[PDB]
């Protein structure tokens, strides 16, 4: 058995967070991964000795005494630390040649938007007259865009965009529809 | 490292397909997993040592072999009921120690090739209101009506791919929520300075690599064969 | 390669009462490598249908094996075990004293 | 019962 | 008393003539209970004591799948070690492996073992602390570093102190009616006419289990070491053991010697004269 905790954790930058991994049995080794969906999980660390503590930059992994649990600590969280964190391990008592995997803790670190400038803009197709999309942009971390209440209207969720020359980050969602009466002004009521 | 080729795989039901997994890490143990959207890994098969292998938690419909240390091929047969998934290979120096993962392979299976469509692609030009208020310009790209959801969207400024100021939806959306093999759409945004967008000799291009039918696949219906192909839209800066 | 020479003991499972069913055993031990030909002989004649135990070994890694057959001792007939092995100049023969 | 995991020299 | 479970694996290269011979046996104390032979036709782990047949078909499937993995692992080991020592593809060579656990009277963990030999000489061995290795030479130090980096010992330790002991207990209680039984030796003495002057006194002990035993000679006073010999304890073929001890003596002095037989199949030891 292997459970991760909590399933989800929201943290605005600079705070510190500690996610957990536990077993009803005993691990002979335990791994922590980052995994981006659609890509292969990436190995952060292996721990093996009960009580041990390992550091990797801002990350600090600790292993319980009886090797039944483990923790990941991030000191001074950053918006790049956002993602799913996945715990795996070998169960000693099990006498097998495979690893067990957790369901992953998903961490969201909110970006510290300095001067929020929330607006909705209408954008026209570079090719035809009538086609257009709606862009909701420059809002802060505290705002969530809901899914469309409507099956006529498509709305993407947030994507954080980073112009890394101007040292500048901003949020945005896009909406569109096959109606032409359909208006940007209210597209994001939800 | 550990390779998995190809990154994308498309098939009709009944068609056996073999996924590849190679490694030169000098590892003895190899592992296969599959993952459905929003779910976790599921062990299919693994091998602790060359010339040996054993079933995982979901081996039905699957077949493997381990003739060589370097390779652990996985076959998905027509016995597997829900073959469409993300497939991940991993290796470890000895079994039951830290595993290193391959990049993964996406496999989509459809019960009929007439559901297959390449993307259409449109670039939407920055709002003049955005430019006035912020002195920044966001171009949005929209890829629509493609099936399967096997695409790579990228942005090209004056002939060169860019990554800064780009944000692409992590997930495609369903255009038709009801049916199994529905068409998809995907948006992305490129944000630049107003001054850059307002140069009329700056060329912007949204590019979608679509993975579809092979050139030599049987296409019985009238419209163009939805082969693997790149679909692009473009805009020039405007002053 | 390090090579150890086989030790040999020929003996019966039970005390050998004449005309009563017993077992003729030949125990080879302390040898390396494991490759070994072991022949039970009766009056210089190899008994067919020989039978040994599962190859195993002792703490010092040297191998051991129990070859055996079901026999019945008769006062005038000779029993022996015969062994060939790379550590031996030639086959070696150890005769069954029914007193050892 | 024997070891369930194997590992090379 | 005390009890042990041990497995023994032997892999031999038969160059050109197939790929290596693999033989595995398991023991509880001095009683063998399983075997696997890669040459036999069944391609299974097989029972060799009757009480292991209390195990169901999943036991057998598992053991067979595990022992086959052992088989390929030491096949590969043979190719590897031939490199580490620069040997030839004509030379036949041997990998030996032994592991298991000991438990005390309270049936709790005492000690664990895991070690290899190459061509009949120590290669590498887990030390009693179950944390560190003993590499005979440098080649094994190569294995040592790899096994250390991939933390072999820590997982081994979970099996030796845990799983291994759990199996042993189960085996001991399942086969209680033979395994936990004592067989007392069946003693008798023998006289021979070695150089006339001289007599050989041979003290026998038969059909005992376990194989552990002590046979001490003695005079009116104490032990007689000189002019004695002591046979290697040998198997009877039926799960019991035998061992004899001889002395040469001056004629007419025979009946003054006493053999002394120690074993846990007897309350008090037994004494013999001629």
């Amino acid at each position: 058995l292997l459970e991760q905790s909590p399933q989800f954790l929201s943290i605005q930058e600079g705070e510190n967070l500690t996610v957990y991994c536990n077993s009803s049995s005993v691990f002979s080794s335990l791994q922590w991964y980052r995994q981006e969906p659609g890509e292969g999980p990436v190995l952060l660390v292996t721990v093996v000795t009960g009580g041990e503590v390992k550091k990797l930059k801002r990350l600090t992994f600790q292993f319980g005494d009886a090797r039944k649990d483990s923790s990941l600590h991030i000191t001074a969280a950053q918006p790049g630390d956002t993602g799913l964190y996945l715990c795996a391990g070998a169960i000693g008592p099990s006498n097998t040649g495979k690893l067990i995997f957790g369901k992953g803790t998903k961490l969201s670190v909110k970006p510290n938007i300095q001067n929020p400038d929330p607006a909705v803009y209408q954008l026209r197709d570079s090719k035809s007259s009538d086609k257009s999309v709606c862009l909701f942009t420059d809002f802060d971390s505290q705002t969530n865009v809901s899914q469309s209440k409507d099956s006529d209207v498509y709305i993407t969720d947030k994507c954080v965009l980073d112009m890394r020359s101007m040292d500048f980050k901003s949020n945005s969602a896009v909406a569109w529809s096959n109606k032409s009466d359909f208006a940007c002004a209210n597209a994001f009521n939800n | 490292g550990i390779t998995q080729s190809p990154k994308y795989l498309f098939r009709k039901e009944g068609q056996n397909v073999t996924l590849s997994c190679e490694q030169n890490l000098n590892h003895d143990a190899m592992y296969w997993y599959r993952q459905d959207p929003g779910q976790g890994l599921r062990l299919i098969y693994y091998s602790q040592i060359v010339n040996d292998f054993q079933k995982g938690d979901i081996a039905e419909g699957y077949s493997v072999s381990r003739e060589k240390k370097e390779s652990f091929p996985l076959t998905v047969t027509s016995a597997q009921a829900n073959p469409t998934a993300f497939y991940l290979c991993a290796s470890s120096i000895r079994s039951s120690y830290e595993q290193y993962f391959g990049p993964g392979t996406r496999l989509t299976v459809t019960e009929d090739l007439k559901n297959v469509f390449p993307p259409e692609v449109a670039v939407f030009e920055p709002s003049e209101a955005e430019i006035s208020h912020t002195q920044k310009a966001t171009l949005v790209c929209l890829a629509t009506g493609f099936y399967p959801d096997h695409v790579e969207l990228s942005w090209w400024v004056n002939g060169k791919e860019v990554h800064s100021g780009v944000c692409t939806d992590p997930q495609p959306l369903k255009e038709q929520p009801a049916l199994n093999d529905s068409r998809y759409s995907l948006s992305s945004r490129l944000r630049v300075s107003a001054t850059f967008w307002q140069n009329p000799r700056n060329h912007f291009r949204c590019q979608v690599q679509f993975y579809g039918l092979s050139e030599n696949d049987e296409w019985t219906q009238d419209r163009a064969k939805p082969v693997t192909q790149i679909v692009s839209a473009e805009a020039w800066g405007r002053a | 390669m390090i090579q150890r020479t086989p030790k040999i003991q020929v003996y019966s499972r039970h005390p050998a009462e004449n005309g009563k069913s017993n077992f003729l055993n030949c125990y080879v031990s302390g040898f390396h490598p494991s490759d070994i030909e072991v022949d039970l002989l009766k009056n210089g004649e190899r008994i067919e249908k020989v039978e040994h135990s599962d190859l195993s070994f002792s703490k010092d890694w040297s191998f051991y094996l129990l070859y055996y057959t079901e026999f019945t001792p008769t006062e005038k007939d000779e029993y022996a075990c015969r062994v060939n092995h790379v550590t031996l100049s030639q086959p070696k023969i150890v005769k069954w004293d029914r007193d050892m | 019962g024997i070891l369930g995991f194997v590992f090379t020299l | 008393g005390s009890h042990s479970m041990r497995y023994f694996f032997t892999s031999v290269s038969r160059p050109g003539r197939g790929e290596p011979r693999f033989i595995a046996v398991g023991y509880v104390d001095d009683t063998q209970f399983v075997r696997f032979d890669s040459d036999a036709a069944s391609q299974r782990m097989e029972p060799r004591a009757p009480w292991i047949e209390q195990e169901g078909p999943e036991y057998w499937d598992g053991e067979t799948r595990k022992v086959k993995a052992h088989s390929q692992t030491h096949r590969v080991d043979l190719g590897t070690l031939r490199g580490y020592y620069n040997q030839s593809e004509a030379g036949s060579h041997t990998v030996q492996r032994m592991y298991g656990c000991d438990v005390g009277s309270d049936w709790r963990f005492l000690r664990g073992y895991h070690q290899y030999a190459y061509d009949g000489k120590d290669y590498i061995a887990l030390k009693e602390d179950l944390r560190s290795w003993t590499a005979a030479d440098m080649a094994a130090q190569t294995t040592k570093h790899k096994w250390e980096a991939a933390h072999v010992a820590e997982q081994l330790r979970a099996y030796l102190e845990g799983t291994c002991v759990e199996w042993l207990r189960r085996y001991l209680e399942n086969g209680k009616e033979t395994l936990q039984r004592t067989d007392a030796p069946k003693t008798h003495m023998t006289h021979h006419a070695v150089s006339d002057h001289e007599a050989t006194l041979r003290c026998w002990a038969l059909s005992f289990y376990p194989a552990e035993i002590t046979l001490t000679w003695q005079r009116d006073g104490e032990d007689q070491t000189q002019d004695t010999e002591l046979v290697e304890t040998r198997p009877a073929g039926d799960g019991t053991f035998q061992k004899w001890a001889a002395v040469v003596v001056p004629s007419g002095q025979e009946q003054r010697y006493t053999c002394h037989v120690q074993h846990e199949g007897l309350p008090k030891p037994l004494t013999l004269r001629w």
